């Protein structure tokens, strides 16, 4: 339950899709579902941030597709501030 | 809140060597290196070096190679320093001070002396008048060896009205006088009590101003 | 290995994007998305995360002032001729004069040549990058007995120069600093972002600290670095300005005890990062041209800089540089110096001399291949000392050619061979002559206030050995307004230059220096042509003969004992030393050079050697007699006259 | 090293002016300089950092500027309480130096020393020693003259002499003229006077014990 | 007479061959400090 889901300590090979969350979906924080062809939680910023960087390396990525996709992450990971993450309940869920 | 204090004074034997401790508290002693100031009465600060606590790491970076050795205790939150062949020239004031680059807080000092004599501690006397508004009364400081003195009123609670003389050295011992003036309606109605301290001979000394009859 | 797909809200619209592997890992085979993700802690609970972030230092002094980037690289000049540093041919560039430039694409190519992992796996840069690996170049050094280490890697878009302090514990304290263009910085990890460890920002650029919390509170006791200044020197200073600036740091503390027992304070500190920078500078500048060209003059310059500052830093520090060198350049400006004549280089231009001599010093480095070099600098001293005023301060435009020709000189002198003897000795018989009484009152000027005027002077490498410290504090600057403590300084490091001991560039390259007894009574030496001349205190000199000037009742003693053709005598000779005959009938006009080849010494009786002057040509003889180089006035003065053929004389009178 | 060159030693200005510090180096120093104040009798204390930031606690009055050689300390709204010396310091490379120091001098109006004299105590004439101190307090100018007279005559030898600074609350000056003799010499006399001469008084300020 | 440079050898041939290869060794390095 809870798409808001709670990261809790799989490779990138089995995995076939990934969602991400907006600023407003669960109240700032930046969570990710991992999954394979079973759902895992994740880290949203850490992986937002894998993909920014995976895109800057292949530079050759030029497609209009994924240059749209590099420049949208970047907005996206900038939405979300690590400064609000105060000493507020890092466990509302699960 | 940070403090640095420092032994009063410190007479040692020319050629021998002396111990000179800083004791800090009122924070992680270990977070900040400690330095070490040179000053002659009147004349500049001279920086003596610098020892980075919890490493030992020892810093000395000028003409006081072989004069100074710091050290460090971590249990005591100590920092020393050690000065070897002690000369006539090394009598001084010595500030150990808190480096946060710059010097955050500063100890009250630690004077040095080498002469050869020895401890003598003050004998202390009352100047009592034989009207105005006001009275002065006075304390008579005589024959103490080495200095400093810290001549306190009716402890500390008499802070106004306050002069303290500088000391005068003759024959090997010094003299000094303080005067306080309060008003003339509260003395002898109140007691005025005279507080030496001589850090060197461990004393603290009261005389209790009185009419003389 | 597969594909993914990345779903996403925008604005309240499901979108998504379909991001191949297959494709992209074959385009850019250095990629590894295995790797990263294994990096990346995706499985990372926010409490660990959180908790790293809060280790990491931020600044809160988060500004910076608006700057002006200064024009660098100059546009390609009318018809150059466009090299390919990979493909170096001969005979593409014609002489000095015709216009060059060597196109940027592979020039930075063998300048970033090698590569390897820019950002290391240690516990402080885990927290904030990805592990990277790019093609780079890295200034190293360690100090305090490799207990304090210092690593200017960069690329061509931005330089990362990280502190490691060893606490005599097995504790390490890491502080990096990163600089170059903000888009083009590496990629940042976790919640991580610029904003919060940006010092200063202007414009593209922004200047970076990565450092623990606790890290940055051990480093301010003892480096309190200036990140606003340091980033102004960095963005407004052209890449040959900047690294000049550092030189002069180095040099001016190399001949003070300043970089033999290095101390961690906040000068030698900011330093270490701004070596890094002088060579980014460069290498940047090439790289952000593009698919250009660069003007040949333009990189003669610069590479000179780093190729002077890589000496610099190598005698003080035991650093190191790997990456700055494309061979291709130093081709070209080697098959370039098969132009010019070495004997007459000083007959052109001072704008193709330093050109000139800028090419030779990269074109051919690490001297002790090509021994030629030394005639081209011999020559350019020559010709500036004809057109000199004699006993003058070197003029501003004089002492930088000449600074930039000294670099090959000195090299040699490091070598214990002697390198072409003759041609060496001239040059520091011209460079003793020009140390007079005013160019030493300047270079000391120069020295108090650090400016220019004391990075170079010719007299660091005469054969003058007779400047002690009560010596040029007769020649200081005795201005009030000057610091005392600064003039004091000065001559405690110019007198340091001039160690005979411990500095190996002064002498033992002459044949006439082991026919020597004490080589601390040594005063001065004038290599002539078929003889030289030992001018010192000391009786016992194996030469052919021995004058006595009359000193004094004081002082120790003045010899000249000419050493015909460089060889020794059997021993000193005996009996009492001759005496200097006296010159009257010998009139002030002279029309031709009746005095090419000699030298003209003036001593004080009680004060010791004044001036020197070496009679290379007409136009300088007639300097000497013309003006009123001779008075007679004071009799404490003399004017010995020394001969190729080996003999003394005194001038006493004139017509 | 480098010298840090504070040349001016005194300086001197009303209280409600303003007074400028110089502090020149002799080499560049960047932002690295700090500011110590020395209140007599006491250890330094910490007034500004980073050549213009100041510490916490400290009022506002005190501001910092410069860069590279020339520094100067800002003392805006000056009181009494700012008599002191004020040091500068360089922390950008070893050895840390200081400056010479700079003694701020407060000026003020005239004011007639307060005379007091003491006759020795019945301690100390019971200790073998006779001293009779006399003091002259809160006086403006520095410049005082004292002078013993026993029975009439002067006593020349004997007497000892200190001044304190200016005070930190009515920046005035105060002087202790001590005069010593043993037990004996004290009882052949009987009379003691301190005459003390001023520029505020053509008159001598004359106290006396018997 | 006059005062000119004591005449010297000519450069050697410079050596355009070599293959970047060998002028730089393996291209591949690892930095001392890590």
């Amino acid at each position: 339950a809870y798409p808001c889901c709670h990261v809790t300590q799989l490779a990138l090979e089995n995995i076939s899709d990934i969602y991400l969350v907006s600023n407003q979906t669960c109240d700032g924080f930046s969570l990710a579902s991992l999954n394979s062809p079973i759902s895992r939680c994740a880290n949203g910023l850490n992986v937002v941030s894998f993909f920014i960087s995976i895109l800057k390396r292949s530079s050759s990525a030029l497609t209009g597709h994924l240059r749209e996709l590099l420049t949208t992450l970047e907005t996206l990971y900038g939405s979300f501030s690590v400064e609000d993450l105060f000493g507020a309940n890092l466990n509302r869920y699960a | 809140e940070v403090k640095l204090q420092q032994s009063g004074a410190e007479l040692v034997m020319p050629g021998a060597s002396v111990k000179m401790s800083c004791k800090a508290s009122g924070y992680t002693f270990t977070d900040y290196w400690m330095h070490w100031v040179k000053q002659r009465p009147g004349q500049g600060l001279e920086w003596i070096g610098a020892i980075d606590t919890s490493d030992s790491y020892t810093s000395y970076n000028q003409k006081f190679k072989g004069k100074a050795t710091l050290t460090v205790d971590e249990s005591s939150s100590t920092a020393y320093m050690q000065l070897s062949s002690l000369t006539s020239e090394d009598s001084a004031v010595y500030y150990c001070a808190r480096g946060l680059l710059p010097f955050d807080y500063w100890g009250q000092g630690t004077t040095l002396t080498v002469s050869s004599a020895k401890t003598t501690p003050p004998s202390v006397y009352p100047l009592a008048p034989g009207t105005n508004s006001m009275v002065t009364l006075g304390c008579l400081v005589k024959g103490y060896f080495p200095e400093p003195v810290t001549v306190t009123w009716n402890s500390g609670s008499l802070s106004s009205g306050v002069h303290t003389f500088p000391a005068v050295l003759q024959s090997d011992l010094y003299t000094l006088s303080s005067s306080v003036t309060v008003p003339s309606s509260t003395w002898p109605s109140e007691t005025v009590t005279c507080n030496v301290a001589h850090p060197a001979s461990s004393t603290k000394v009261d005389k209790k101003i009185v009419p003389r009859d | 290995l597969s594909e993914v797909k990345l779903h996403l809200d925008i604005e309240g619209h499901a979108s998504h994007y379909t991001i191949p592997w297959t494709e992209l890992m074959a385009k850019v085979p250095g990629l590894s998305p295995e790797a990263l993700w294994r990096e990346a802690n995706v499985t990372e609970d926010l409490a660990s995360m959180l908790n790293r972030y809060k280790l990491i230092y931020k600044t809160s002094g988060t500004l910076g002032i608006a700057l002006a980037e200064p024009v660098d690289i100059p546009a390609v000049s009318e018809g150059s001729m466009q090299v390919d540093a990979s493909k170096v041919h001969p005979g593409v560039i014609s002489g000095l004069n015709s216009p060059a430039c060597m196109l940027s694409a592979p020039l930075e190519k063998q300048l970033f040549y090698y590569i390897g992992t820019m950002l290391p796996n240690t516990r402080p840069h885990s927290y904030v990058f990805y592990q990277l690996r790019c093609h780079l170049s890295y200034v190293a050094l360690s100090i305090n007995g490799d207990k304090f280490q210092y690593t200017g890697a960069m690329t061509s878009k931005f330089l990362m120069g990280t502190y490691k302090r060893v606490t005599e514990k097995g504790d390490e304290h890491v502080l990096s600093l990163v600089f170059g263009k903000t888009k083009d910085l590496p990629d940042l990890r976790g919640p991580f972002s610029y904003p919060s460890l940006t010092s200063a920002q202007s414009g593209d650029y922004s200047l970076v600290i990565v450092t623990t919390f606790v890290h940055y509170a051990n480093f301010h006791n003892y480096f309190v670095p200036n990140l606003k200044d340091m980033f102004s020197r960095a963005v407004t200073m052209t890449a040959a300005s900047y690294a000049r600036y550092v030189l002069q740091k180095l040099v001016l503390l190399e001949m003070k005890g300043g970089c033999r027992e290095p101390e961690l304070d906040t000068e030698t500190l900011t330093t270490m990062f701004e070596v890094s920078v002088a060579f980014f500078k460069v290498g940047h500048a090439v790289g952000e041209t593009g698919n250009g060209c660069v003007d040949l003059r333009w990189l003669a310059k610069s590479f000179f800089e780093l190729t002077v500052l890589k000496d610099i830093i190598g005698i003080c520090y035991g650093a190191t540089v790997k990456g700055m060198q494309s061979y291709g350049l130093e081709r070209l400006a080697a098959m370039l110096m098969a132009t010019v004549k070495m004997e007459e280089l000083g007959h052109l231009t001072t704008e193709k001399q330093e050109y000139a001599l800028r090419l030779a010093t990269v074109g051919y480095p690490k001297a002790g291949v090509y021994s030629g070099l030394i005639g081209g600098a011999t020559s350019v001293l020559l010709s500036a000392y004809n057109r000199h005023p004699l006993f003058q301060p070197l003029h501003t435009v004089m002492r930088e050619t000449l600074f930039i020709g000294s670099h090959v000189v000195l090299r040699e002198l490091r070598l214990n061979v002697t390198t072409q003897g003759p041609n060496l000795a001239l040059y520091q018989l011209l460079s003793t002559a020009l140390c007079s009484a005013l160019e030493i009152g300047e270079v000391l000027r120069g020295l108090a206030l650090g400016t220019e005027s004391g990075l170079f002077s010719p007299c660091y490498l005469s054969l003058r050995f007779d400047l002690t410290r009560d010596k040029l504090l007769s020649m200081a600057p005795q201005e009030a307004t000057l610091d005392q403590a600064a003039v004091s300084n000065a001559v405690d490091g110019f007198l340091g230059r001039l160690s005979l001991e411990r500095e190996d560039r002064d002498a033992w390259h002459l044949p006439a220096y082991k026919c020597v007894d004490r080589l601390d009574k040594v005063l001065m030496i004038i290599p002539l042509i078929n003889v030289t001349f030992i001018i010192s205190s000391d009786r016992e000199v194996r030469g052919s003969a021995l004058y006595e000037a009359s000193t004094t009742y004081l002082s120790s003693s003045l010899f000249l004992s000419p050493v015909i053709m460089n060889k020794c005598s059997q021993g000193a000779v005996a009996g009492e030393p001759r005496q200097i005959p006296k010159i009257q009938n010998f009139t002030r006009t002279q029309k031709s050079c009746i005095f090419c080849g000699f030298a003209l010494l003036s001593y004080d009786e009680k004060e010791g050697l004044e001036t020197t002057t070496y009679i290379t040509s007409q136009e300088v003889q007639n300097s000497i007699l013309s003006s009123n180089y001779f008075d007679f006035d004071n009799l404490h003065v003399h004017y010995l006259l020394l001969t190729t053929n080996g003999t003394v004389m005194e001038i006493a009178g004139l017509y | 090293d480098i010298v840090m060159t504070q040349s001016q030693k005194f300086m001197s200005t009303s209280v409600g002016d303003r007074v400028s510090v110089t502090c020149k180096a002799s080499q560049n120093v960047g932002t690295n300089v700090a500011w110590y104040q020395q209140k007599p009798g006491q250890s330094p204390k910490a007034l500004i950092y980073s050549a213009s930031y100041r510490y916490s606690g400290v009022p506002d009055r005190f501001t910092g500027s410069g860069s590279g050689t020339d520094f100067t300390l800002t003392i805006s709204n000056v009181q009494s309480e700012d008599l002191a010396k004020y040091f500068c310091q360089q922390y950008n490379s070893y050895p840390y130096t200081f400056g010479g120091g700079t003694k701020l001098e407060i000026k003020r109006a005239d004011a007639a020393p307060t005379v007091s004299i003491f006759p020795p105590s019945s301690e100390q004439l019971t200790s073998g020693g006779a001293s009779v101190v006399c003091f002259l307090n809160n006086f403006y100018p520095k410049d005082i003259n004292v002078k013993w007279k026993i029975d009439g005559s002067e006593r020349q030898n004997g007497v000892l002499n200190s001044w304190t600074d200016q005070d930190s609350k009515d920046s005035t000056y105060s002087m202790s003229s001590t005069l010593t003799l043993t037990k004996d010499e004290y009882e052949r006399h009987n009379s003691y006077t301190c005459e003390a001469t001023h520029k505020t008084s053509t008159s001598p300020i004359v106290k006396s014990f018997n | 007479p006059n005062v000119e440079v004591w005449p010297v050898d000519p450069p050697p041939p410079v050596n355009f061959n070599k293959t970047a290869e060998q002028e730089y060794g393996d291209k591949e390095v690892k930095l001392p400090h890590w």
